[PDB]
């Protein structure tokens, strides 16, 4: 705390007031900083789910490699996570242990889908825009940033009609038709 | 002089008859390239039971996380039996009833 | 799936070959035909009720079929989907006619 | 469905690039599978990396039609639109009639003032699968283009020795039953891809006593198309020639529909290379 | 600081942008007045959004239409659709909603192609 | 291509041959033209220029 | 007609030439690298 | 194998892969020990030798 002198640094080597061992390297903080996660327990509520997928893939790999219960359930879990967007491809089954990850479940959120769809400039501005209530999926407006937008359901992320942001991009390309409110 | 490509083959009686008995051999041998219309162990049964329970709980919380837009599991032609019982007894507990037939048809009897 | 309210049984289950989740259905007046439309498929699945098979799949919407109905008198199918389009299918009797209304 | 089909193409070609990228893992996984099968040593690159082995514990429980037709190969019968070029001549309209008789589940569309972009959009949202576009040269039909519609492949062929069922004689009507198919010495991988293209536009599963056969016989990159009916007599088979006969040559196969001409080419005919007339299916 | 409302009309390849603002009453197509729209036998196709609802609707607004593309009859059809939905949109925004959907009822009872064009064609029979 | 033959009979005699320009752009004689007598249509690898000389090597 | 005859006779000629030269290159490699390796096998024991 | 359930399966597979790998792979890199601290790896060894 005072940049210990040399005999002190030798005499108390394990002292660290910020980084502890149970913090696991502050990855809750670090990936919630990356994806701009609002409240604190979302990382760990996703981590329970990654733990459940990895536990099941462990127990399900422990079965013999030939039996159809193993093969069928690994394929069901693999297609389930790929259609949920948590996985990127269903090629190999070691993706169930290596590449399922809280950052994957977070990349599947709604502000991040907004940013990767170019509907905002950054994930903080996407969080601001859907806190301000511009973004609907399908017909109904979505208001919380934690919404998880699956592979089929990211074809329906749009803005609401009558939104000032929809008005300003149409009038940027001066295609604004004021008949249909925007 | 040299020429670029082999010219288009002229279609004479020899190549039509070689083509035709190719078809005759294929069609009497029925070689057609068609389209085609589409208990274990005690320790293994209890391992299977454990990961069946785990997979059911996980699919439940994946669906409630995925805000139940998802894609369903395919199909299972299962087999369920039903005893012959009055549909008064196949109801809920209230003072009334709704139908008083039996749960098996005449032809099922 | 169909429910007989006399013997309290599920006497039919109609599924598509695609494993999609249905969000609206509409039955014929004389309950020969049951149609159902999803929110992720753009087709309208038409099953027969007597033989349990899939009779056809009506395609032509370019958005999720939001609501269906069968006209109780002349038996025409009015579907309506999120592509801003309502669409009137004459299904029965040699026609196979579609009429879009924007 | 415009957004959905755009990103479905985007995801499929991402998966395609990923598989060709990490298909060295498929073969070194097969190498250590056969090394555990016959107990022989593991080469040094596989022996020193700990990651692929502890992934092999999971990947041990892994493991024909191609990528565009796989989702509905034998399940759904095709639906085929047959159309001509634009302002067609009368022998081309007769040829398009004969081609729609050749393929069952094929209807014929009248072409005129149909932009091929919105013809592709109309076709692939009314749910057809194939489109066959025919091109003429003063009567004589010179090309046909087969397009498989959920962003699938287009094979463009040129037709060469065309004799038509109209132009022979008043011989009666055709059979229109679901035919058998004959595909002769399509030996190379392009030949198998073209066999898949060409046979996934007939209805699946003909009858075993179906009396109508239609043959595609490759003879030096010239697929000779003949159609036949028969009756199996007591000594052999008596073959009768119904329907149009021609020779189609594949000159292009690309990986999008007709509308773009920005599709990644799978195979287009290299005509002026130095070794042009030495190899077949070049 | 001035009220203005822009709408679009379209037929086969014609396009027609109509700007409606609060004005003196002047209707202009491509800079020339509305009474010089050719081919002069479809001038009443251009005139019918005006005469359907009366010129007292137009007597305080002034519309101007820029038309591009198409042929003669595609241009008069895009002009009349632009005029109609421009007047309805101005009445939604800066005048009252009662008058807006009275205008919608008038134009839709005459023909709703004054307000909605036929957009995606054809049919695979 | 303008004048290496004098008539449609000569071009018919030499159909399908491989020609090339002096810039190495390969090509092939496709068809005798109709209206001028010794002219023909050839298809090259890519767009040749007006300043080039096509060439038919023969023995 | 002369197109087809000349192209097929050319391809037969070239596919015989490649066979002949690959044959003599491979026999010179095999049955004389045997002698070269035999001599170096009897020069490493000197 | 096709009958060996979990922990025996994972360690049989790990044993076989180490035994096949030891022929060509480097001796310094085939047997990596787990990063265990000094005062508890020495303790594990002392109690195990006892």
């Amino acid at each position: 705390v005072r940049k210990l002198k040399h005999h002190e640094q030798k005499l108390l080597k394990k002292v660290d007031f910020l980084e502890w061992k149970q913090d696991q390297g502050h990855r809750d903080t670090q990936v919630m900083r990356t994806y701009h996660i609002q409240n604190r327990e979302d990382y760990h509520k996703y981590n329970r789910i990654c733990g459940d997928i990895r536990r099941l893939a462990n127990k399900l790999s422990l079965l013999p490699p030939t039996d159809p219960f193993r093969r069928k359930h690994e394929q069901l879990l693999l297609d389930k996570l790929y259609a949920m967007g948590v996985l990127t491809t269903k090629s190999k089954i070691s993706d169930l242990e290596n590449k399922v990850t809280v950052s994957a479940i977070c990349r599947r959120r709604l502000p991040v889908i907004m940013h990767r769809l170019k509907m905002a400039e950054t994930i903080q501005d996407a969080v601001k825009f859907i806190e301000q209530g511009h973004v609907r999926v399908g017909p109904n407006l979505i208001n919380d940033p934690a919404y998880l937008v699956t592979r089929n359901m990211e074809d329906y992320v749009t803005w609401v009609d009558n939104s000032k942001i929809k008005k300003t991009l149409l009038r940027y390309r001066n295609q604004i038709d004021d008949f249909d409110f925007s | 002089f040299d020429r670029t490509a082999k010219p288009v083959p002229v279609i004479t009686s020899e190549v039509t008859e070689s083509l035709e008995d190719m078809i005759r051999r294929r069609i009497q041998d029925s070689n057609f390239d068609d389209l085609q219309r589409r208990a274990l162990s005690e320790e293994l049964q209890k391992a299977h039971s454990e990961i069946s329970e785990l997979y059911a709980n996980l699919v439940y919380k994946l669906d409630v996380l995925s805000s139940v837009h998802f894609v369903p599991k395919p199909a299972s032609t299962s087999l369920e039996i039903r005893v012959e019982t009055p549909t008064i007894s196949m109801e809920d507990a209230q003072p009334l009833y709704m139908s008083n037939a039996s749960s098996l048809a005449p032809q099922e009897i | 799936r169909a429910w007989d309210l006399i013997r309290y049984r599920n006497f039919r289950t109609f599924t598509g070959t695609e494993r999609i989740q249905f969000n609206c259905l509409a039955v014929d007046p004389s309950g020969e035909v049951v149609c159902a439309g999803s929110l992720d498929n753009f087709d309208i699945h038409v099953w027969s009720v007597q033989t349990g098979q899939l009779l056809d799949a009506l395609s032509g919407h370019e958005g999720p079929v939001s609501c269906l109905s069968f006209s109780q008198e002349n038996s025409v199918l009015a579907s309506a989907s999120w592509d801003k389009t309502i669409r009137i299918w004459s299904i029965f009797g040699r026609s196979q006619q579609v009429e879009p209304i924007e | 469905m415009l957004r959905r089909q755009a990103r479905e193409r985007r995801e499929y070609l991402y998966r395609k690039a990923q598989e060709l990228q990490d298909s060295q893992l498929q073969q070194k996984r097969q190498i250590i599978k056969q090394a555990l099968a016959q107990g022989k040593p593991l080469p040094k690159e596989l022996a020193e990396d700990e990651s692929l082995q502890k992934d092999f514990r999971y990947d041990q429980s892994l493991k024909q039609v191609d990528d565009e037709y796989a989702a509905t190969s034998g399940i759904m019968d095709p639906r085929i639109i047959v159309t001509t070029s634009r302002d067609p001549s009368t022998r081309l309209s007769q040829f398009a009639k004969e081609i729609k008789l050749l393929f069952p589940n094929a209807v014929r569309l009248n072409r005129g003032n149909y932009v091929m972009p919105n013809l592709v959009d109309a076709c692939k949202k009314s749910g057809t699968t194939d489109l066959v576009v025919l091109h003429e040269h003063r009567g004589v039909p010179t090309s046909l283009t087969i397009s498989h519609f959920p962003h699938g492949p287009t094979a463009q062929f040129s037709l060469h020795n065309v004799v038509m069922r109209h132009d022979i004689i008043n011989a009666g009507n055709q059979s229109e039953v679901n035919p058998h198919l004959i595909f002769d010495n399509f030996t190379t991988a392009l030949g198998k891809r073209v066999v898949c293209i060409l046979k996934h536009l007939f209805n699946a599963g003909p009858k075993k006593d179906s009396e109508r056969v239609i043959t595609f016989a490759n003879r030096g990159d010239f697929i000779s198309v003949r159609q036949h009916v028969y009756v199996r007599t007591r000594e052999g088979v008596e073959i009768a020639e119904v329907g149009p006969r021609f020779e189609m040559r594949l000159f292009e196969l690309r990986l999008g529909t007709l509308e773009n001409k920005d599709a990644d080419v799978e195979w287009q005919l290299r005509r002026f290379i130095r070794t042009a007339n030495k190899k077949d299916y070049l | 600081a001035v009220p203005s409302v822009q709408t679009f009309g379209k037929k086969k390849s014609a396009t027609a942008v109509a700007h409606v603002k609060a004005g003196k009453g002047l209707i202009k197509v491509n800079g020339s007045p509305i009474t010089l729209v050719e081919p002069e036998i479809l001038r009443f196709k251009v005139y019918e959004p005006l005469l359907l609802v009366g010129l007292d609707k137009f007597s305080n607004i002034d519309i101007r239409v820029r038309v591009t593309g198409g042929g003669h009859v595609s241009q008069v059809y895009a002009i009349r659709q632009a005029i109609a939905k421009g007047l309805v949109a101005y009445h939604q925004k800066y005048v009252d909603e009662q008058s807006k959907n009275e205008l919608k009822k008038a134009f839709t009872s005459y023909d709703r192609t004054l307000l909605i064009a036929d957009s995606r064609r054809p049919e695979p029979k | 291509i303008k004048d290496m033959f004098s008539s449609a009979m000569e071009v018919a005699r030499f159909e399908g041959a491989q020609i090339k320009t002096v810039s190495g752009i390969r090509g092939e004689i496709k068809r005798a033209l109709s209206k001028p007598e010794g002219h023909y249509r050839a298809a090259f690898e890519d767009k040749i220029l007006m300043s080039d000389i096509v060439i038919l090597r023969s023995w | 007609f002369e197109a087809r005859q000349r192209i097929e006779e050319k391809n037969k000629e070239s596919s015989d030439y490649h066979a002949k030269m690959a044959h003599i290159v491979n026999t010179i490699n095999t049955e004389e690298g045997a002698e070269k390796n035999k001599y170096e096998r009897e020069r490493k024991l000197r | 194998d096709d009958q060996v359930i979990g922990k025996a399966r994972s360690r049989t597979l790990e044993m076989r892969l180490n035994r096949l790998s030891r022929v060509n792979g480097h001796q310094d890199k085939i047997n990596k020990l787990e990063k265990v601290p000094m005062h508890i790896r020495r303790g594990m060894i002392d109690k195990h030798v006892k």
